[PDB]
């Protein structure tokens, strides 16, 4: 989380002799930008380490960052970073809150395939945008994502089978992330902000292992 | 700086190499090699720290509560509780 | 080194002697406590370190990981608390036979 | 290679799959791919690649500990 | 083309455009929201084929063309064309109709399965399709979010053209990791309490 | 879900035992 | 392949007049620590994702392009656990009726 | 998973 005037560092690295590294920027919906690099540029500041540093108060970032790394002289296959997104916030500072919407039983009764949607509660300004995660292991199949009061838009959707969503397991960790003070609220950086989505059967079973202990105690 | 101890029940000590030694509550409990980057529980409810640098590193405290449900006396959970309990101790 | 108190359930943050105690949570009316106590009511599994008066939070070297429930008029849930759950079972069979 | 995706196990091949005795699955809408709920399936890139597969993490299994192994033996002997 | 929607199993024509010849890089990318860009060609060779893929080249013309045989909902993503920076020549956005159902559910009212052709307290999302690989059956969908004015799905999609037979039940309708296997395991001690 | 039928057959087992 | 765990045991088919050596998950495997050891017929290992992958035997020199046969063996194998293969619960039941029989 | 329990006791309990 970057409050205005602060500094943020995000790192990229390679270990298989990529002689060229670059940082890419993507404005979600209509923009794609390139960030200057130095293996041996506005609003942003060794061959195995690749740092990205913020040393300006520019509020117009409002984008997603990608890291680049590839060989030179061969066919030229490109390898890209997963992504990174930042923050701009001029007390009044508030990171948008994300929420989870589970499917109902009607969808699985009719079509027998589920659909998961998670939402981030919006505000007048912007700079919140990228995708989400799941089960502490990023699944890369069937993933889909993406006015107001004059005091951006991003909702993700997943196609799921009826036998796939049923569990609390297959845990959907919805988070669009500002990666990373005189207000009663905690510091803006805080941590990963996420809304999380039968295991209660397992918990009940571990509970009646209590009875499994009563039996041994009695005998 | 530091903060090299991070927490599918996995415990990690990143940025280290060669012998990694695991300390649970300050005592020698586990050896980790170069090719392995993870340590697993097998509720951890323990106090842990990792030694790859001089006198270990910044320690971490962990403990886990099983029921992700059980916000309050939830009706479904309460029903499961009362049925299972009544049968189990009437026998 | 963080220990809890049983009562509203309270999480405590013992620290070195400091003229002022500061917290960093991970207009909410549920965020309220006294002394070195910390209490959460209607706790959420969403985004929802503590050090004495100082310059940076890095002085409180020990960090904490927590995934639990803080509630009111609720029994404690822990590995040993299954024995408390054990206690309520043979208590309620005592209630039933009487 | 073969891949694990969502609900069921799958066998991936760039060409048609031929099945050797084992747990019989079902053919997917893609002729070159197969689905599972072991068997040996030949594949081509030409070169021929033969893959024998058997998987260990179960939608239906049991795993435990020697102390819990002691528990299970105690239970069945006094359940005799 | 534009965000062209096509039925399953059609032959494709997706084009690039470039105005430079001092380059040695030509590859194709499938884009996911949170997965970046993954490269899917080797034509840096004018006709390379790898499964469903085919491509054609004309450096004289200044335009590249790719062909997909039996395009699937996996093609429902933006397709891109490869200083050494990946100058994306033209690019193209694509969506594929998994034609053979329509129904709106309440979760956040979820319009889905239309398969064709489809004031501030209610917010809606656009039409999407995506590769469902488990059972290889897909569905288009859209969700309407609102909290104010107690919205209902029927009036929420009063702007949208719900298909003629949209199912509207508005007021009505893998284990892993040890402990489940233990549940499969300790039924012995679970049951031997009989008589005891 | 299969656990709810684990129940349904658990009541099946208890009516079995009651018949026994 | 016949696999049992007491340390797990791997089975590689014997070959006429051929040396024996192993490769695992496209990386080399000893036979370095106590868990890894293999000298006569079998390869001994298991820890979840890290050691899950391809397990096969190789010859000297012509490896690895010659061998079109490769086993894809991904496992969890918790430390000190039970040999149990998907449908082998009845076999696991077979074990304890034997105990009940005696 | 419920065949563990349907396997014998259901068919034994129906008759
Ligand atoms: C890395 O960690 C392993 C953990 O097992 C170390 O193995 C054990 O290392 C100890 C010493 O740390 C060995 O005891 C004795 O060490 C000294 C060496 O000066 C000497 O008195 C003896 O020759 C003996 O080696 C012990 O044998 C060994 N035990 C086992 C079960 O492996 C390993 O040495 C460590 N590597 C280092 C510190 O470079
Ligand atoms: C061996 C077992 C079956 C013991 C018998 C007790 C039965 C009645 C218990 C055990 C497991 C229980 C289930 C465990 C988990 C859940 C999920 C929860 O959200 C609703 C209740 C529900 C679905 C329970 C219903 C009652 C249940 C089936
Ligand atoms: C799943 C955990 C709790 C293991 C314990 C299994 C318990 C719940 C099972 C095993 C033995 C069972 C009992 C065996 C005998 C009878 C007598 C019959 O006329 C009514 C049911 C009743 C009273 C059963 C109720 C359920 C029971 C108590
Ligand atoms: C290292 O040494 C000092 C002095 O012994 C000690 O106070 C400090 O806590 C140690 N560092 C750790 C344990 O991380």
């Amino acid at each position: 989380v970057l409050k205005t005037g602060q500094s943020m560092t995000l790192q990229c690295a390679q270990d298989m002799n990529h002689e060229y590294m670059s940082w890419y920027r993507q404005d979600p919906g209509m923009g794609l930008r390139l960030i200057h690099y130095s293996v041996g540029p506005n609003g942003y500041n060794t061959t195995e380490d690749f740092p990205l540093r913020l040393l300006s108060a520019a509020p117009s970032q409002t984008s997603v960052y990608f890291c680049a790394s590839s060989y030179v002289g061969n066919t030229g296959e490109l390898f890209f970073g997963e992504g990174s997104r930042l923050t701009v916030l001029e007390k009044n500072v508030f990171p948008p809150e994300v929420a989870v919407f589970e499917p109902s039983e009607a969808e699985i009764s009719h079509t027998q395939k589920a659909t998961l949607v998670c939402l981030a509660t919006g505000f007048y300004p912007d700079h919140v945008e990228l995708s989400w995660w799941v089960n502490g292991k990023e699944v890369h199949s069937g993933v889909s994502t993406d006015k107001e009061q004059p005091a951006y838009c991003l909702s993700s959707r997943l196609r799921v089978s009826a036998t796939f969503w049923q569990n609390p397991r297959n845990h959907f960790r919805c988070q669009v992330q500002f990666y990373g003070w005189t207000q009663d609220r905690a510091k803006p950086v805080t941590q990963i902000v996420s809304a999380e989505a039968v295991l209660s059967a397992t918990i009940l079973y571990e509970i009646l292992l209590g009875k499994a202990t009563l039996y041994a105690v009695l005998v | 700086g530091n903060h090299l101890v991070k927490v599918s029940v996995l415990l990690t000590c990143d940025a280290e190499a060669k012998n990694i030694t695991w300390f649970k509550d300050g005592k020698m409990i586990g050896f980790l090699t170069e090719d392995k980057k993870k340590w697993n529980l097998g509720d951890p409810r323990g106090m842990y720290q990792c030694k790859g640098s001089q006198n270990k590193s910044k320690p971490l405290q962990v403990y886990y509560r099983m029921c992700q449900n059980c916000i309050e006396l939830n009706a479904a959970t309460i029903s499961g509780f009362l049925f299972a309990e009544i049968v189990s101790i009437f026998v | 080194p963080y220990k809890v108190s049983i009562s509203t359930v309270i999480l405590t943050c013992p620290q070195y002697p400091g003229s002022e105690i500061l917290w960093q949570h991970n207009d909410d009316k549920n965020i309220g406590s006294d002394e070195d106590h910390l209490s959460l009511k209607e706790f959420s599994e969403l985004e929802q370190v503590c050090y004495p008066r100082g310059s940076k939070p890095e002085d409180a070297n020990f960090y904490l990981y927590l995934r639990a429930r803080v509630c009111e008029n609720c029994m404690e849930m822990d590995v040993m608390s299954v024995a408390t759950i054990v206690i309520v079972d043979i208590c309620i069979t005592g209630g039933l036979l009487l | 290679p073969i891949e694990e995706l969502e609900d069921r196990v799958f066998v991936n091949c760039n060409t048609s799959i031929t099945w050797v005795e084992g747990t019989v699955g079902t053919l997917l809408s893609d002729i070159t791919r197969l689905d599972l709920g072991r068997g040996i399936y030949r594949c081509n890139g030409d070169k021929e690649s033969t893959v024998q597969v058997h998987y260990r993490m179960c939608q239906s299994c049991v795993e435990l500990d020697p102390a819990t192994v002691a528990g299970i033996i105690v239970t069945d002997v006094i359940a005799t | 083309p534009a965000a062209l929607s096509v039925p399953e199993g059609e032959n494709l024509v997706l084009n690039c455009s470039f105005t430079d010849s001092a380059i040695y890089n030509l590859q194709w990318f499938r884009q996911d929201p949170g997965k970046g860009l993954t490269s899917l060609l080797l034509i840096q060779q004018r006709e390379q084929t790898s499964g469903r893929l085919n491509a054609s080249l004309d450096k004289s013309s200044g335009r590249s063309t790719l062909y997909i045989a039996a395009s699937q909902p996996g093609d429902s993503a933006t397709y891109l064309c490869a200083s050494y920076i990946p100058t994306f020549g033209r690019g193209t956005s694509l969506i594929v109709h998994p034609y053979i159902d329509p129904a709106v559910y309440q979760l956040v009212c979820l319009f889905t399965d239309f398969d064709s052709q489809t004031d501030s307290d209610v917010y809606i999302t656009d039409k999407t399709v995506l590769d469902m690989r488990s059972m290889d059956f897909k569905s288009n969908s859209a969700v309407a979010w609102s909290n104010k004015s107690d919205f209902a799905c029927a009036n929420a999609f009063n702007n949208s053209i719900i298909p003629e037979d949209t199912f509207f039940p508005s007021p009505e309708s893998t284990n892993l990791n040890f402990q489940n296997l233990s549940v499969i395991g300790f039924r012995i001690l679970l049951l031997k309490v009989a008589g005891f | 879900l299969c656990y709810l039928l684990d129940g349904i057959l658990f009541i099946y087992g208890v009516i079995l035992t009651a018949l026994f």
